[PDB]
């Protein structure tokens, strides 16, 4: 029997999260140039 | 004038900046394809 | 002159647009990853 | 017996459209420019 | 100045380029989750 | 038997190049703003 899964959750979890950081990012650069 | 210039210079360093981020999220995302394909490999 | 900093502007802004667009076909390949995943484990 | 087959082509389509979407947005941007 | 209207042309234009880039690494991503699906079901 | 394994090396290796090639245009468009 194997009790393993899988599970790529990590990596898929940093690039939601570097997915987001650049989202802010987006955000700031759209902010300096409505300035 | 030269609040024009440097918040168009900042604002492309900005936008360089998340691009950056993305290119980050990619190099993840092919981390996963390839813990996929080990999985059904192994 | 005010054309071509109205011009980079605009072309900043639309440069930001596209990559807003990469960003959202990041998300979804990540569903499909997790999709690929859910049905192995499933 | 199973009848389910794995079918993910709706996330990959999409992501194709916003690839493409995207495509369309640099060539407006460097249209721009040229100008 | 001429060079600061140019120099911030020619990196909105590298940056450009740059993102044309990630998009093909995408469509490449994507061609490698088709891969996985179709291993899977063939 | 299969002696067939799952790869898709070569669209994740093409991936990652132009993941890299991205990287140094990046770097190449912070070094004419820097001038
Ligand atoms: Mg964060
Ligand atoms: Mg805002
Ligand atoms: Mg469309
Ligand atoms: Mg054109
Ligand atoms: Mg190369
Ligand atoms: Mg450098």
């Amino acid at each position: 029997i194997s009790l393993e899964r899988l599970d790529v959750g990590t990596n898929l979890g940093n690039a939601i999260a570097k997915l987001e950081d650049a989202k802010e990012l987006l955000e700031s650069s759209d902010q300096i140039l409505r300035s | 004038n030269s609040q024009a210039i440097d918040n168009l210079r900042a604002s492309l360093e900005t936008t360089n900046q998340a691009i950056e981020a993305i290119r980050q999220a990619g190099q993840e995302m092919i981390l996963a394809v390839q813990g996929v394909q080990d999985y059904i490999n192994n």
